[PDB]
């Protein structure tokens, strides 16, 4: 099933996923497409910050759902 | 669920969709210099 | 020549560039190092926001100049 990941500049990334995919899997896919390291990604959906070990179905994420991606710079 | 933003306390009016709320949350998270949990 | 790109998180990124490089080119180099997509980068020098199609020399950016990088919150 297809989901959308929207960035703060309005760019939309389209992903093919399964409901049983974990958030970490999703970040890895985002990395594959955009080159953004997972550790620098934060995802939001349905009022929640998505946790890496949970699944899309845990958050009720379904076909054509839109997740929001926030990037972090490295710190230090 | 969310009736207000946990970062900035803005109230979420009923006219806002889930997408609107998520978008607001994303902006509040991005603007914070630290990683926040809620 | 070297330039420095500072972030508000206290990181300094050192880049090797040419005066004729475009801002777009500079953003690509920053992506290579920091993993930030160019469309999410804003670069500032001497209080001015740098436009993608312009060059470093267009802004009088020279060796050891310091730019600031900030992430965009909006399109
Ligand atoms: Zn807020």
């Amino acid at each position: 099933m297809q989901i959308f990941v929207k960035t703060l500049t309005g760019k939309t990334i389209t992903l093919e996923v399964e409901p049983s995919d974990t958030i970490e899997n999703v970040k890895a896919k985002i990395q594959d497409k955009e080159g953004i390291p997972p550790d620098q990604q934060r995802l939001i959906f349905a009022g929640k910050q998505l946790e890496d070990g949970r699944t899309l179905s845990d958050y009720n994420i379904q076909r054509e759902s839109t997740l929001h991606l926030v990037l972090r710079l490295r710190g230090g | 669920a969310l009736r207000s933003c946990p970062m900035c306390q803005k109230e979420f009016a009923p006219r806002l969709t889930q997408l609107d709320v998520d978008s607001h949350l994303a902006q509040c998270l991005a603007e914070s210099t630290e990683d926040v949990t809620w």
